């Protein structure tokens, strides 16, 4: 509802991090 | 009815789902239970395009028939997927059956929500959320008691949606904080609970329930 | 036959408007008694004590005004297929869920049933502006919400949003909602919306 | 010196408790505001009054008495910190921005991917809850090692470090951390409840009761 | 006296350039290691010797000529820093902070969304590139509105402020940030524009071209 | 990889989605399975628009990713939930693996469905279908059998898509028509074909699997 | 490194096609030899007696038209992303399990590798129908099957339907399909395919 | 001997009609019950009584004044007719045979699937009435060439082919066989137009009119 | 593959019959 | 009387047995074709040659000596049949085209939805086999009532009753009903072993074994 809404809003959080890091640690890995 | 046929998207383990899935174990529908999850950008829950295409509101539980047939909102997909039975066999039954449905969503839900996970409101300055929630909870198993003291069910003789939709209304207060201490005055509701949730169309998609022990 | 009985309730109440149009369509005769709402004989019939409650000829009870406005309608007001009918309660549920909570913060200030705050008005604005577009897209291509006449579906949609036309929905504000503001101007001159809501003016300079 | 001020938060907001806490050691003069009619969640911090001072539109926010405004938590925490807390060498100081930065960036994410349904909040699959089970794991394995001869992350002495790390383990510990999941990292443990029956620490947080059963 | 050490990192690493224009102000010396035989990135920072100095075995890591260890972009940033760029007051030392805070918790992730299909690090999905446009057109207002009447975030001279924000907005501005889209901001893009001129960035990022056509 | 998650459309017990699943068993990717039939319209089998537009042959098994990529055919849903060990990790593995995969859609899809399904081959023809296909059966056994003689898997020295490909080609076989006195000519091929198949991978998607006993 | 090695085949073979012009982007170095694949030396090598058959420089064999064709591509014609990679085995499959059969039943008749069937043929016509109907959708916005450079897709399925092209796809039947044809047209003229192919004649009038 | 006794039948049913119809030729003297209290559907034709001379419990269901009973609308249809109705010769016979069987088969399917929804029967999908449109042009087409040069389906005079086909048709042409669509089988149209203007067809379908517009 | 498809459209089995048949059924048992 | 000409039809069809076993008690002569290069299925009866003459598309399509066409499997069938195979009596004939409708409106479906996908030809859902399932107990419980106290199902001989039944059930007896399954009707087992050992049956069938084992 409106309150959950308003709290997700309000912190942001990152909830894919690991997803762009894992993505952007095999990117830089590979370019051996 | 029994010929309706779809896919049900959800999570697993939620009460609003679970209404339709029960009405389902009785009127024979076959609803199958697909678990994509949201998109989280920057604090805005998000669904795909397809998704809104069908159901433009973005709430779980949606439904899509087999047919292509769409709804949403839990109270209208639990309704679509029951038969005349659960729906209430005369006007006198399912205008009964809207009553309830309609007094569990407006007086139920919020008390339920807030004593359970009382967190979002105690950050809203509601400070004594848990307090004031379990003040109307009595209230209403109090209601519930004095009506079910002379009946099996909500509404005429068998189990309705008005039953179906009350109990998962009501399934994480019995599980999460309805103690013996606090409940033992419900004789009535407790008895009419239990018989629900021990019925194989509801076993079926609760599993066995543990009820709430002294904390 | 259809219902008839007795309507306890206030006049001016958007909840016991919805079972009043209802009857006009229906043909259900519906006499109208104010409110009590905890006397013992009350609770007796109507436990949870709540406005609307209806108490048929016969002696049928039945309480919230969703139940109340099914009982008194007919079998196209309700939907006459079983996926028209779960398309009325879905519009039905929307309506309870996701309108009347921003509808009444930003109309009860102007009505004097709340006090006035300018933040909690201007979010109600916001998710009052979603529910109207969302609303938009839906009426682009139909005449009404469930199948080709009016449901209960269009009166309870209109009831929950008719404080909203009438106060605050002022023409720069919905002037983006071209649809939906059309759906609502052909529900509320219909005859059977006149006889109960009379003549409705829409919001002329947001109160 | 001291820091002076007024601290706009919602009630029960870790992130305010940084602050809280470090004002506690340095004496800091923190007036908290976190209820209506001063603050009101989702509103007040939505208005243009408040987004003129705090543009980010988040809280904790805090204005000095003498007008300086600070609008991030970290920020806030060190503002109304002393030289101890913030670190009293540029070693120090910069191991208290490591450990700091290291809750940002690595703890908050699946502590809050975990909690936030335990609290009714959202809800998340058994992949991303799992995925989350396992970074904790990996976040408080870290902590083990790095504390098995340590009694504070920086120092030996409170710092920002423990207060920021311990704030963002708090909910952990209190929902899902039962004994059984914690029990690897005794190390961890110790001095996650060493810091929270610090004076300083339970004159803010009160009494904190771990997890007995991971709630679900 | 200024930190003197060895960075490991991948080449063309923003987080790696927050240290390396702090240092170029500083005066610190810092050496990088980011290629084979030195640095293998995936291989060295895995081996018991890197994981010994830094448990987490990510880079950015920094090993001073003392032995003494950092890791955490911020935290190495910080370190081989002067007094000036850490903020010379309790005023400016927290403004400092905030910026940093900031430009992790609200600039990285819309950036991350937006830009990493561009540059093949993550597959493309429409919904998440617009919503994350939407929060960079909110970031970069808000910064445009902060430095109306500032030529620098803190203390009108170049702190870990206006290196970290920069950094961590570089590739946005080098992949998708046309003309048409930015204009919107002109004192952001003026005070981009000059920070990424000072003589200490160009010694690192060298010559940038602004984003001709959306990427 | 590990990171991929989507939804796999197909009918259950499909040998065909059985590749992908075992994959995904060994990658850690997360697949879940809807199972939405398709309409049969007069003699013609077809499916919704929804559907022709993510996937225009209107073939399943079909994926959809949790970030929308689509992709169909088997094999390349089977590919994109794996690994790099599973895919090949140097371009010999990798173009070993593309040689099992294409000889088992050439070569042993074929003969296998015929021999266990003879009836549309009958039908159209094809009278000696049945004695046809065991004869090519037969001869594939064999040339695994060779091949297998000295190694545990058909491509490096653990399980890749290969194996998994191979042996879901011939499961079928292998439950239905491969009875003792005909398999017992490939020890070397039903080593492997046991060894493969109780690997918790396999047996996760497959159960435990009978061997077609004496008919 | 590229590779560098032994094709054995027949040429005017479109399975040693797909290699070959893949060897042309690669830069990988492959003499073409004729075959034999019943020796026991080539099943030593080649259990499945199949050609084409590759035989590295190194010793490395390989056997499976996509599969040499892969080894002797790069990075960039085999998907340089998952996704990429992923969509390359789908239209190598696709090619494979869909476009081979009509494919065939069609364009053999002309070529005299197999004996006409009048109505074999006209419902062969009908499924290429399909087929190059797919295409058309698919390829109506877009260059190339996958990403924005030719991959190992294009070749597959442009040799795939290399005969059909030139033998019986004649103008009035191809008509409807001018996004297939553009991009079959712009792949057969790329250097690197008629280096392969020489000069492609469209079909003038259904053979 | 001409039949004589009791059809039982909810009203307006086109598969009754045909019994109907075959007894204005043929001279038997049909009585129906389809209305309370004589006969209830969905009560009446589920009682003890009822299943035990028609074991299926559907309608139509007939019961002769001589006590024998059938089911199943072609074979009442059959019972109710002359010898002309039914095919003199075996050719004749035959021919009747086909067309009644080719009615069942390859009409009735398609002409459900695009007619039921227009009259409330079915929730309404857009693919499956497309897929039924197109199979009603290949019928349609079917009939029309095959009536380019006969009067009637067999012998150049009605028979139950004739009244089965039409019965079949006979919702179409009401409800969505619009002037533009049936425009290209004048065949068709001429014959079905011939047939119920034939005094016998009027007395029992009364005047019939053409889909002016499309349902 | 081809010969399913084929035999499928020579049958042409109305596989949806019993939805048909029940609808249709309801429909009329309703009228009263 | 009797027939006499050519049948086309694809080998193993139901449909074509029907006309066969009727001719075997009648005397017609039916040539069968259903092998290139005089038939091949899917070519064939796609030509215009074949629509010529039979516009359906469909097989069995019989052509008699003299010309005569007819194209349905149930024509074709009465056509070959004699005077007693298609029902003496009107009130026999009537009950012929009651058991053939029967056959055609209610057995072939769910019979194809369950035993298709055990040939390998489509795939079910395990509702539509399910409800398949039922149908045919329905189906076999009425036959079994039916035929309590008679051997075949119209006057007391073999008519294209049993002859189109029969074919109807005959892949469901040899691919899915089990002992187990079929066990609570013995009367219609009984009937249909009586019918397939008829020496006209045997001799178009050939040797039939019921299912021993439910395929799946």
């Amino acid at each position: 509802g409106a309150m959950a809404t308003n709290f997700l809003a309000h912190e942001k959080i990152w909830f894919d991090k690991f997803k762009y890091d894992d993505a952007e640690r095999r990117f830089y890995e590979q370019m051996n | 009815g029994a010929m309706a046929a779809g896919t049900l998207y959800t999570y697993p383990e939620n009460w609003r789902a679970f209404k339709a899935l029960i009405a389902a174990q009785y009127s024979g529908a076959q609803v199958r239970v697909l678990s994509a999850p949201p998109h989280f950008h920057f604090g805005q829950t998000n669904r795909t395009p397809e998704f809104l295409r069908k159901f433009p509101a973005g709430k779980v539980p949606a439904f899509e028939g087999d047919d292509g047939f769409c709804v949403f909102e839990s109270n209208a997909i639990a309704y679509y997927v029951s038969n005349e039975e659960l729906r209430g066999s005369t006007p006198e039954a399912a205008a009964q059956v809207v009553q309830w449905v309609s007094f569990a969503d407006s007086d139920i839900v919020p008390p339920a929500s807030t004593w359970v996970f009382p967190t979002l409101g105690i950050m809203h300055h509601n400070k004594q959320a848990t307090e004031n929630a379990k003040e109307e909870v009595r209230r209403i198993l109090g209601l519930l008691d004095a009506y079910l003291k002379t009946r099996t069910f909500l509404v005429g003789e068998r189990v309705t949606l008005a039953d179906i939709t009350v109990v998962c209304t009501l399934l994480w207060l019995y599980k999460q904080v309805l103690e013996p201490s606090f409940r033992q005055a419900f004789p009535n509701t407790n008895r009419w609970f239990l018989t629900c949730i021990n019925q194989p169309q509801f076993r079926a998609v609760l599993g066995e329930v543990k009820l709430c022990e002294k904390m």
